[PDB]
């Protein structure tokens, strides 16, 4: 009677609730969950570094200068030492002679070979290196080419070598390197080009072994004449794939694991090949290497445009797994007055040289604890059913029993 | 006017209004279509269920 | 360089790049004395434009990079984002030529002709 009126009107209201709950499930919502995870160990990251100077002056040959002199602003477009040169006496004489191309026959030239040969050598830069009380050596650093040229990665975990671990907070449980940045080997700067800079020091990037460096964009700097402390905190961010989220798991274009940096390097490579018909020497793939003329006229400008101005060519999908390292940096001076002669004598340099070229870098963790920030599925099937059955009880009084009754009755 | 005006609009990257699904949009810098995850925010028409359709309607 | 020209063409035209390569006397960026039709006349003005870029501004139009923006309207193709005289000038050369291509009619019989004609 009126009961049936009230029963179906109540059931209509139950229906609109169940439609709400069901449509909501199909949004595949997610929430973000924060957690501090205590740990007995941490995998030490990879540490990439580059000298800010790309080519050693004493390694540039007559042939190098012929091909790459204009790119490096050592020569004008007439293949001569520019009158706008700003050099000292002795370097000029060396370069003037080196630039004498009268009756010179150019030989084949390649930028990758030039970088590999003229780039700073870890064997000369690395004055000392310790990790967790164990002595390390140039063999512990893997060569990696970047826009800076010939760079070096500690703890790369490539070529079948395992990744290192830390187990306590503090300086004793990390890396300490002493470096000579070798300013007497810096190329004279006579102009402004993408290959030279006004600065002395190194650029460094701390990153997961699963991601390549993008050190020109994402690194931090470290200055000569200081010991620099870098206290780190690991942070792991986890995202959900579709339909919940939009993270990308893998990729099968130049690298194994997917990461933002892998995506950017893929894009940059594609962009140079598309617009210049060549790749810079640090990029992966098969295309021919840009000549120095191509670097100057097409490759440097195109990469600069893409990296600074373009807003559409490359838009990278978020990765499912991101490891970030929060960093707190601080410095003290090296050398003290009291230690300068010791260092000068030990490395056969003057005291002034030591002051302008030596640096120490310490990279360690504040604590083993890492923070995790994770997207979790917010309303799965279980939550959907138990919700619907909980609303059935609210509206009608229906039970799991009530249903199997009227389902057997009909 | 060779391709529809909506081809030049940015798709709604990272915006979630429901399930994320494979989709394709016209990239006006590459001048070709590119995969992305569409989250049902129908802000414009620059999104296609297939690469070929996107390249048909927008590539030119 | 011709990669950016090729892209400007794709930006405004479905006509595959191959059809402009070795068309008539001048296409693309080749030299001659007399253009076979109006399409070939576009390339002539382009070649003349590059020649001007080299001799007056010191550009290397066949090597240098420039940037441009593809817009809804062909005529809205934009060169103003370039940061040097050379990049602006050459971008403009290619823009003029791509638009001119739109006015001209695509013959198929002066594409890859015998050197006899040119
Ligand atoms: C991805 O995240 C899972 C946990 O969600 C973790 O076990 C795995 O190590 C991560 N992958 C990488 C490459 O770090
Ligand atoms: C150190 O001084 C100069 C550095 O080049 C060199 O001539 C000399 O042989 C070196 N001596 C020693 C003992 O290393
Ligand atoms: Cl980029
Ligand atoms: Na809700
Ligand atoms: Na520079
Ligand atoms: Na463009």
């Amino acid at each position: 009677v009126v009961w049936a009126l009230c029963f179906m009107g109540s059931l209509a209201l139950l229906a609109l609730v169940c439609t709400n709950r069901i449509q909501y499930y199909f949004l595949y919502p997610h929430v973000t969950k924060l957690d501090e995870v205590a740990a007995t160990r941490l995998t030490f990251p990879a540490v990439t570094f580059c000298n800010l100077n790309e080519f050693r002056f004493s390694r540039v040959t007559k042939n190098d200068l012929y091909h790459a002199g204009e790119l490096l602003a050592l020569l004008n477009n007439r293949y001569e030492i520019p009158d706008t040169q700003t050099a000292d006496e002795k370097q000029l004489e060396i370069l003037q002679d080196k630039a004498n191309f009268r009756n010179f026959k150019p030989k084949p030239f390649n930028m990758l070979e030039f970088y590999d040969r003229a780039g700073h050598d870890i064997r000369e830069m690395l004055l000392s290196c310790f990790f967790r009380g164990e002595q390390c050596s140039p063999e512990d650093f893997k060569v990696v080419f970047t826009r800076y040229g010939k760079c070096y990665t500690f703890n790369a975990g490539q070529d079948g070598k395992p990744r290192l671990i830390t187990m306590k907070g503090g300086t004793g449980n990390g890396l300490e390197i002493m470096l000579d940045i070798q300013q007497d080997e810096y190329l004279p700067v006579w102009g402004e080009t993408d290959e030279t800079s006004f600065e002395a020091g190194i650029k460094v990037q701390i990153h997961s072994q699963d991601e390549p460096p993008l050190i020109d964009q994402l690194g931090f700097g470290v200055a000569p004449g200081f010991q620099t402390f870098v206290s780190c905190q690991e942070q792991r961010l986890i995202y959900l794939p579709p339909p919940w989220g939009d993270c990308k798991a893998t990729t099968g274009e130049f690298y194994d694991t997917y990461s933002i940096t892998a995506c950017r390097i893929d894009c940059e490579t594609r962009y140079l090949v598309e617009n210049c018909n060549c790749r810079m020497v640090h990029m992966p793939g098969d295309a021919p290497y840009c000549t120095p003329e191509q670097y100057k006229e097409c490759a440097d400008p195109a990469l600069d445009f893409l990296v600074e101005k373009d807003n559409e060519y490359c838009v990278c999908e978020m990765p499912c797994n991101v490891t970030r390292y929060g960093k707190e940096l601080s410095m003290v001076k090296i050398p003290s007055k009291a230690s300068a002669k010791y260092l000068a004598k030990k490395y056969n340099k003057s005291e002034q040289y030591i002051g302008e070229n030596i640096l120490v870098l310490d990279i360690f963790f504040e604590a083993l604890n890492y923070e995790t920030i994770e997207q979790k599925k917010a309303y799965e099937v279980a939550g959907l059913l138990g919700d619907i059955g909980g609303q059935m009880g609210l509206f009608i009084g229906a039970s799991i029993l009530t249903v199997l009754e009227l389902f057997d009755y009909a | 006017q060779i391709r529809p005006a909506f081809c030049y609009e940015d798709p709604p990257f990272f915006q979630k209004c429901g399930a994320f699904v494979d989709s394709y949009y016209f990239n006006r810098s590459r001048i070709t279509c590119v995969h992305f995850f569409y989250g049902q925010c129908d802000v414009n028409q620059n999104h296609f269920t297939t690469m070929s359709e996107c390249n048909r309607v927008c590539h030119g | 360089n011709l990669n950016q020209f090729r892209l400007m063409i794709k930006c405004t035209n479905d006509r595959v790049w191959a059809d402009f390569v070795d068309y008539g006397c001048y296409c693309v960026a080749r030299d001659s004395n007399t253009p076979v039709d109006d399409l070939d006349r576009c390339c002539q003005a382009q070649k003349q434009c590059y020649d001007e870029a080299v001799k007056v501004h010191g550009c290397k139009p066949l090597v240098m990079f420039y940037s441009f923006e593809c817009r809804y309207l062909a005529s809205d193709l934009d060169c103003s984002g370039n940061n040097t005289k050379c990049r602006n000038f050459v971008c403009n050369c290619d823009r003029t030529a791509t638009l001119c291509i739109l006015t001209a009619t695509y013959n198929r019989n002066n594409h890859k002709i015998d050197p006899s004609r040119c």
